């Protein structure tokens, strides 16, 4: 029962700059995956048994205490200097890390933070003064924040209820933004304006994660099935489910195939795009699984929350359990891995945020 | 692969079209509690009632009142109180889950309600070749309505069981704290939820080496809790 | 309902969590009242803390989510404060509820399930 709505034409030269953006990004990203198959496998073998020696190796320095409440996400920053986390305060401190020392706390929220995500433009292409940052909250609430303000720029009030999180197309012209009217928006940088409200499940969505070519946004919410909107046509392009209980976290692999979804039933799930299959049912956690992060650039890992005190990792392909990253004494409320891969960080119930590197 | 097949729809297929797609249903009674003055005044009331109705019985004159309560006369009230006590074990005789309906609220107390989703364990024993303490899981399952298998196999045997909640917590009470196993121990390595449940019964399937186990737990759509119980297992056996 | 109850208890597990308050009057487990569950939570006495969503101002108890989580403490409200005041065995409405712990008592297991589903519920 599909049916179809008339948008702004907004919405439609924001598509085809997103056609124009994310078909050269798919077309290299599909060159260097061929031109990574080509080379002999003894090379790529020993250079993923390099990494798991190092995976294995991942110990927590610099646990650091966020606030008098419980921390809900952290998203590093690309060059990987800061970190911010979104505490259940309203503050939404930033962390220069990996020496975790605080720089100019974000105040200007109420109630419970989701998630704080940075540019993808932020540190590397994008001045301190600008947009650099998108937090939302428990309330109808999505704004912006600059790196030099601790007070926010141009808010988004399009929302009434509670926004669970948000994250930013890898343009960064758009931000996508789970909203609990059973419905996500997709809000733009330029325009400053809401192009898409796109309703497609039956209960609240929860986490958006864009494929990382700027092509796709997988979704998926409290009604356990996780969509994958192309941004280009609308048209959920491969409904996923299998999941009983909500789904708390999604993410695009940076090889263009995989999308870990992890949910509420303890699972995470590897589904294909190349196949619309669930590849691999990873039977993660002793409880809920809510952040779920590949690796950056080249995408060799995939690192599930939970909310018993640990995080995994697990091999990609092949889920493997390489190293369960416990020690916290809370439910670990979302995560991050480094844009570099060094570098891993997962807030927690516990008040802390932590790093975990190779030693 | 060439262009992913996104990009082989629209390399033009794009205009001013957001959709609302297909939406599907995701995959409520409350109780009332009284409190003990109310307790006390609604017993009173349908015993005031109850008393009513039978004096109103004794009214309509369908027979005479009930039983009001130096050998002959205690001897006939000795009757009198044998019929007494016998009218009670009467009324105890008489509703008494006879011999099966105690089997079927046994039945209805153990067999929750799974679809709305079943809880999964998954364990790991080192060694189950114990024929009491297999006995004890095969039972227990089968009693707890739970399904599942037990695959056996060397230093890694995999006891996946799949159940409503109730069950669940009562098999990881048996299997971790009950059942006495000893360098032989049994760990908890996962428990979850799937969406319906996926083996037929607790049948102890068997194969010495790894890949016909992980064949037959590809047969039921469950090979990832063999792949993650062996590769916990042969971690723990690294480290 | 009011936007800073959270987490919000659904159906299902509100009726299991009124079954098990419920119990817990029943056990001599249950400390009715927002300041006997603020003088439970600083005692450290208290296994869980349901709240009730209907109680205006919710601020009157929205100290004590604070609370529950400087003690390590689940806390999930209820849609009502009428029907967790019957489900405490009595008539008038209770806008906060601490069950408590107690010396090996039979509900621990519930009262463990419990605690796991409605820290589920804060995420």
């Amino acid at each position: 029962q599909t049916w179809y709505h008339e948008g702004p034409n907004s919405l439609k030269v924001a598509r085809l700059w997103i056609a124009n953006y994310s078909l050269p990004r798919a077309m290299k990203r599909l060159e260097e995956a061929r031109l990574h198959k080509e080379i002999p496998e003894t090379t790529r073998t020993s250079q993923m048994q390099e990494l798991h020696k190092s995976l294995r190796s991942l110990n927590n320095f610099c646990s650091q205490i966020g606030d008098d409440r419980p921390i809900s996400y952290c998203h590093f920053s690309p060059n990987s200097k800061m970190l911010a986390t979104a505490c259940w305060s309203g503050l939404c401190k930033l962390w220069s890390v990996p020496d975790c020392n605080l720089l100019h706390t974000l105040r200007g929220h109420n109630t419970n933070v989701g998630a704080i995500v940075f540019h993808p433009k932020s540190t590397v292409s994008l001045d301190p003064k600008d947009v650099n940052l998108a937090s939302c909250a428990a309330d109808g609430s999505v704004k912006l924040w600059s790196l030099d303000s601790d007070e926010p720029v141009a808010d988004i009030e399009g929302h009434t209820v509670r926004v669970a999180r948000v994250m930013w197309h890898p343009s960064g012209r758009f931000l996508g933004t789970t909203c609990y009217d059973r419905s996500w928006r997709l809000w733009d940088l330029e325009a400053q304006e809401e192009i898409l409200h796109q309703e497609g499940h039956s209960m609240g969505v929860y986490d958006i994660a864009f494929h990382q070519d700027g092509s796709l946004a997988g979704t998926g919410g409290l009604d356990a099935f996780g969509r994958v909107w192309d941004l280009r046509t609308g048209r959920c392009i491969m409904f996923l489910e299998g999941h009983l209980k909500e789904i708390y976290g999604i993410n695009f692999s940076p090889n263009g195939y995989h999308i870990a979804t992890g949910s509420g039933d303890n699972t995470c799930k590897v589904w294909d795009l190349r196949q619309r299959r669930c590849v691999y049912t990873i039977p993660a956690h002793q409880n809920l699984v809510t952040g779920v992060k590949f690796e950056p650039i080249h995408g060799n890992f995939l690192l599930t929350g939970a909310y018993d005190n640990t995080a995994k990792i697990w091999t990609h392909p092949g889920w493997s359990p390489l190293k369960t990253l416990a020690g916290h004494e809370g439910k670990v409320m979302g995560l991050d891995i480094s844009s570099d891969g060094q570098l891993i960080a997962t807030c927690s119930y516990d008040r802390t945020f932590k790093l975990w590197m190779a030693e | 692969p060439e262009i992913e097949w996104w990009d082989s729809y629209i390399i033009f297929g794009i205009t001013n079209l957001v959709e609302h797609p297909a939406q599907l249903n995701p995959p409520v009674t409350l109780g009332v509690y009284l409190t003990k003055k109310e307790q006390k005044k609604l017993r009173r009331q349908t015993r005031r009632e109850a008393q009513k109705e039978l004096q109103e019985k004794v009214r309509l004159g369908l027979m005479p009142p009930p039983e009001p309560k130096p050998t002959k006369v205690e001897a006939h009230v000795r009757a009198q109180m044998a019929k007494r006590q016998k009218a009670h074990e009467e009324a105890n005789a008489a509703r008494k889950l006879t011999a099966e309906q105690r089997k079927v609220k046994k039945i209805k107390k153990l067999k929750e309600d799974i679809s709305q989703g079943v809880h999964i364990s998954v364990y790991r024993v080192r060694n189950l070749s114990n024929p009491a303490k297999k006995f004890k899981i095969e039972a227990n399952a089968g009693q707890l309505y739970l399904t599942g298998v037990v695959v056996l196999h060397k230093d890694v045997n995999v006891v996946v069981v799949e159940g409503g909640p109730k069950a669940q917590k009562k098999f990881k009470r048996l299997m971790l704290h009950r059942i006495k196993w000893d360098t032989n121990k049994c760990v908890l390595v996962w428990e979850g939820t799937a969406k319906d449940r996926s083996f037929g019964e607790m049948k102890f399937k068997q194969c010495p080496t790894e890949n016909m186990a992980r064949e037959h737990f590809k047969k039921h759509g469950a090979e990832h809790y063999w792949d993650l119980a062996l590769s916990e297992s042969v971690l723990e056996s690294t480290d | 309902v009011n936007p800073k109850a959270y987490p919000l208890a659904d159906a299902h597990l509100t009726k299991k969590l009124l079954d098990l308050v419920q119990q817990s009057c029943n056990y001599k487990q249950l400390r009715k009242g927002a300041n006997e569950a603020t003088k439970t939570l600083n005692r450290g006495i208290s296994e869980f803390i349901v709240m009730a969503a209907d109680a205006e101002p919710l601020e009157i108890i929205l100290h004590l989510p604070l609370l529950c989580e400087d003690k390590n403490v689940p806390y999930v409200f209820v849609r009502s404060k009428q029907a967790l005041g019957r489900a405490c065995g009595v008539s008038r409405p209770v806008i906060a509820c601490s069950v408590t712990i107690k010396e090996g008592s039979q509900l621990k297991q519930q009262i463990q399930s419990i605690q796991q589903s409605i820290e589920r519920l804060l995420v």
